[PDB]
DNA sequence: GCGACCTGCCCCTTTAAGAGCACCCCCCTCC
DNA sequence: GGAGGGGGGTGCTCTTAAAGGGGCAGGTCGC
């Protein structure tokens, strides 16, 4: 799965040391936010830490985060050590989302200004480095599919970007339910079974008397029969299943702020206010990173 | 205080009404016909005319937009009590009405008026309005449609 | 069990003249006639300085998890959370059985309002009265305490202690702990316009109390016996005994299913004092209105006549066992009641929308003229 | 504070005929008159005919952890255990402040009986009183708090949440908790022939706070006179006043660290009591026998005095945050009194062995004529 | 030749609003 | 003291019309 939580573990216990060792000298004592009074220390351990501790210390991370041979880590190289840490808090017990959840908002932004600045680095021999991470990481470590509101929410733009190349926050408002076309495909490729596909009219122009417009040219969603879960298309109609009944057939947006707080067997699980400006930059900048976009990005852009 | 149940009839000719207790019957003279006024709404467009000082309050209603009224079940907003009562049953499932040729049941008379075109029964109705020949069965109905259609205004 | 028939006192070798609530100086405005000043007391023990700890640099909940009741208090071992909460009633029926399930349905009112389903343990404060006779503590305390193991089995907990003292006056509590993780329960604090109040239980349970305890002094009856007769006052005593028995634990189930926002209790202090005491809890700017006000048949006329008693359309009655002022959206709301009527594991009881919620200074009122609801006795 | 100048109603603006005992009527006889009825209603509060469930073929701890106190409740995650205590005292001393500390100090004792040095979470029930004025409950009630939040300090833990009732008298409570691991925690259920027990306080509390109370009536002091002055009884409540506001933290740490056994608090049922209760969950077949007592100055002669009310030489007589009743092996416990007494961090505190653990029929009882060895406050 | 799609028109139901009576509340009253 | 009159404002039952969603029935384009 070219994922190890080991190394996140390892990341996160160096680092807790060494803020450790700061703690003492700077001689402030602060308690740690906890029932039981107790002087903030970050465990070594990642399972046995409290959210505040543990969003905290995420934060630093980012910024303190250290090598092997002491060097601070790279922006494209960050976003793999927390995904290894975040696998090593599943496969723990501990339901905590450190990217979706609420109470990691605050961790958020900082890997996101972290991750925005990144570029794809280009060797001196001059082949463009490929990117640590990749859409497997993501796939296994929970960050996409339909397991929470907000994982699917990431899926869908996820497939939006990789497919209908939408590359930019400005760009990527435009998508409406109305406007993304839901048709059956004309051909099955046997009478027995029945293609289905989705399509997005991207294409900016006149559009004029028939201009500029034309079949093969509107962006296009395939479908996967080989995994179901990974289908773009059983996720879409998943996410339709569970957005309220008003939203659909409006033009103002497509994405919807997830709800609070959903159960297993809870019809709906979307609200009627679309994600702001903010929350999809930060959720867009982290999925440019993947190296899957960033070739489909180079595919369609360098033709 | 209940006062015993007496009936008074308004001697006043085109007004056949009896009332509940001869109390009533000065305040049936004196708001209806003794009363004669005209008023204006305020409203800048609404150019209709009342009488009466109680309707002008309900006719504000109209032209704002303040629902107070809450449904129990499906959270809606009604303007009136009565609004709401009528509305409630569609949460209770409760059909009141019913014709009286095919046992058609339905939940307003708004529906049993269309249910009536079915089983043809204008025929037999005598009272009209003067001005669209409307073929009401009742006389009050008459008042109802000059309100809600050819109302009175300036 | 005093389910299958009325508490008899004979049947227990009591007098006729024994009455459980003779043990408590009942009054319209409550077990606190000061309700203002408890409120401040309360926040005054609730109140802690150094748990704001420079907001750790970030923004994560508190250890008062929203400041007034049912204390998150996260822990070390895996980030768990210490969900924990304590209430106390005076006895309130003449039935010892009911009254002890009351107050365990009480003790447990508190965590099904921020959605926990599930009780790992509880505790009970059982106080006997100095005037009791010996006679009678042994014949109605082992009934109590039937009744609150009764209702902590059907909870899914165990009563595994307590304490017993003196007092004055019949003081029956508990104190009800959970420790679960930070996604099986919701913190009431999400509250946004557009959404709709929703209440699970009817108001006016301390008028049929306290009516059903005038039948016996002539002064107080004869106020009263022109506007209600005996039989509506009987039914509705029962109604309330059997509402105020009734636990939560479908509503805190449903609760999560239905994109719950915030919710409370209205044990004390009345309809608008807990609405008002949410309010100030919520992130962003709303204040709440209640247009309607469920009430048990008759007892409005009775809240009315009283004079400035009760105040039911006032929103100021004191409660016990109430039930959960939910906050919802508004089709997830109409489909809430729906469920909750007829649930498919059974057993179902109707709820209703008391009001709506709007952007506002953090407040909750009332309209000047409150549809009130005569919910019948059903059944 | 600790040292500051006690109560005084006057530096407070409160009338000099305030006084905080008085909201509740002391009765010298005992903390709860019908001790062996409630003694019966607490065990049938911890009884449970259904957690036994075939004893699931192994000698695990049951639901309760001992059956009588600090149930340890196993939890779902983890392997962790809940423990849970509480207690309620109405006031015996004229100072709030301190009532508030004593309150706290009662109600964690009984964690450090099992060896929990550590609280999560902390409740608190204060009921205020009818029979008050409205200027002194506003300033009253305020320094209790304030006691009880201090004395949750020294505990290393907070007070969050609780709740407020109106009470003829004057509740004061709490209800502390923690989840501890399995190796945290001492089972009382262990002990072993050859054993002494410890007291880590002395025995009189009662006597010298309702003697104390005796001084302002002039009828009743007359008959103790003969035996001790005023002086004398103001040394004694200090002192009483000083041990039952203490915390046994250096107590429950130490009881790792010397091999405890088993111990118990003296809360309420009297040294006797407790040591009986004590006696009816250990694992093997012994009982334990006091060859010595340690009794307050000059509150051994009182007793005498007021004939068969207190009983504090039979054991029966009430304490309130009393100290630990130890068992320890010989060689283990004369280190431990030589610990406690010298602290390495300060605060030095005493210690006694009061007896043997022979074997017997799982009881304890009291010699006949117990030695009295008097303690006199430090200084 | 058969179908999908857009649109128009009618059917039946629900919401909105006026009419008037019975009622309550307050105030005043001269006998 | 007082029951009776005057003045005002209001809820409730009835009635009608207007708005609206659903469904039947055309004309146009594609296969
Ligand atoms: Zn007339
Ligand atoms: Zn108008
Ligand atoms: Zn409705
Ligand atoms: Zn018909
Ligand atoms: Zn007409």
């Amino acid at each position: 799965n070219s994922l190890k939580p080991e190394e996140g573990l390892e990341v996160w216990k160096n680092w807790a040391q060494t803020k450790n060792a700061e703690l003492e000298k700077d001689a402030q004592n602060r308690l740690a936010p906890i029932g039981r009074r107790q002087l903030l220390r970050f465990q070594e351990d990642l399972i046995s830490s409290a959210v505040a501790e543990l969003n905290y210390g995420l934060c630093l991370m980012t910024r303190e985060a250290r090598n092997g041979e002491g060097e601070p880590y790279d922006p494209d190289v960050l976003y793999y050590i927390f995904l290894c840490i975040q696998k090593y808090l599943f496969e723990n017990g501990r339901v905590d989302d450190i990217f979706s959840d609420l109470y990691y908002v605050r961790f958020t932004e900082w890997l996101h200004e972290v991750l925005k600045d990144v570029q794809p680095r280009v060797t001196p021999l001059g082949y463009v480095l490929p990117s640590h991470v990749t859409e497997e990481m993501l796939w296994e470590c929970k960050q996409l599919g339909a397991h929470s509101p907000s994982t699917l929410l990431t899926t869908l733009m996820f497939f939006n970007t990789k497919y209908f190349l939408l590359k930019t926050v400005d760009q990527h408002m435009k998508l409406a339910f109305s406007k993304v076309l839901r048709q059956t495909k004309k051909n099955p490729s046997n009478p027995k079974d029945k293609s289905t596909s989705i399509r997005y009219l991207k294409a900016l122009g006149i559009h004029q008397t028939g201009q500029k417009v034309t079949d093969d040219m509107y962006a296009e969603q395939t479908e996967n029969p080989e995994n179901p879960l990974r289908c773009p298309i059983k996720l879409y109609d998943f996410y339709l299943f569970k957005c309220p009944q008003s939203v659909k057939g409006r033009n103002d947006t497509f994405y919807l702020t997830p709800e609070p707080v959903v159960a297993p067997n809870s019809p709906i699980w979307y609200s009627v206010q679309p994600i702001s400006r903010e929350q999809m930059g930060q959720m867009l900048t982290r999925i440019l990173v993947i190296r899957e976009i960033q070739e489909a990005i180079a595919v369609a852009n360098a033709s | 205080k209940k006062p015993p149940i007496q009936y008074v009839r308004c001697e006043m000719e085109g007004c056949g009404t009896v009332l509940a207790h001869p109390r009533y019957l000065q305040h049936h003279i004196k708001y209806q016909h003794l009363l004669k006024k005209k008023y204006v709404c305020p409203h800048p467009s609404c150019g209709r005319l009342f009488r009466l000082q109680k309707q002008l309050l309900r006719h504000a209603k109209h032209h704002t937009d303040q629902r107070d009224y809450i449904c129990e079940y499906c959270a809606r907003a009604f303007k009136s009590s009565h609004n709401l009562a009528v509305h409630r049953m569609i949460h209770t499932g409760e059909k009141p009405l019913q014709c009286e040729i095919c046992g058609f049941t339905c939940r307003q008379k708004a529906s049993l008026n269309w249910h009536m075109k079915k089983h043809d029964a204008d025929s037999f109705y005598q009272f009209s309005c003067n001005i669209c020949g409307k073929k009401f069965e009742k006389k009050d109905s008459v008042v109802a449609h000059k309100a809600k259609s050819h109302p009175e205004v300036l | 069990m005093s389910t299958r028939e009325s508490f008899n006192p004979e049947s227990y070798e009591l007098d006729k003249s024994f009455r459980l609530t003779r043990f408590t100086e009942l009054k319209g405005t409550g077990c606190k006639v000061p309700q203002d000043v408890l409120q401040k007391l309360l926040e005054s023990l609730q109140e802690n300085h150094f748990q704001e700890d420079e907001q750790f640099l970030g923004a994560v909940m508190p250890r008062l998890g929203i400041g007034m009741d049912t204390c998150v208090i996260p822990l070390r071992h895996g980030g768990l959370s210490l969900v924990q909460t304590t209430d106390y009633i005076y006895p309130i029926v003449d039935d010892p059985y009911m009254m002890g399930r009351i107050a365990c349905a009480n003790v447990l009112s508190d965590l099904y309002a921020m959605g926990v389903t599930e009780c790992d343990n509880m505790l009970m404060l059982l106080g006997v009265s100095n005037k009791m006779t010996d006679r009678e503590r042994d014949k109605v305390m082992p009934l109590i305490i039937q009744g609150f193991k009764d209702a902590a089995e059907e909870a899914g907990t165990s009563v595994t202690g307590g304490q017993t003292v003196l007092n004055p006056w019949i003081v029956l509590g508990g104190v009800a702990t959970t420790v679960c993780q930070p996604n099986e329960f919701i913190m009431p604090d999400n509250a946004v316009p557009g959404d709709v109040l929703v209440l699970t239980k009817p108001l006016g349970t301390q008028v049929a109390v306290a009516v059903h305890q005038w039948l016996d002094i002539p002064e107080k009856w004869n106020k009263i016996k022109l506007v209600v007769t005996q039989e509506d006052v009987e039914l509705a005593y029962q109604e309330a005994m059997m509402n105020m028995a009734r636990l939560n634990r479908t509503a805190a189930g449903l609760m999560h299913t239905f994109n719950a926002h915030a919710a409370t209790d209205i044990t004390g202090f009345g309809i608008l004092g807990h609405a008002q005491n949410l309010a100030k809890q919520q992130r962003n700017e709303v204040s709440f209105v209640i247009h309607n006000l469920p009430v048990l048949a008759k007892m409005a006329a009775v809240s009315k006549a009283c004079g400035n008693m009760f105040g039911l359309m006032h929103g100021t009655c004191p409660e016990t066992s109430g039930g959960l002022l939910i906050c919802l959206p508004r089709e997830q709301a109409a489909r809430f009641c729906a469920e909750i009527k007829s649930p498919k594991y059974g057993e179902g009881h109707q709820a209703w929308i008391i009001g709506i919620v709007e952007k506002g200074n953090r407040t909750a009122r009332i309209i000047d003229k409150p549809r009130i609801i005569e919910v019948a006795p059903q059944v």
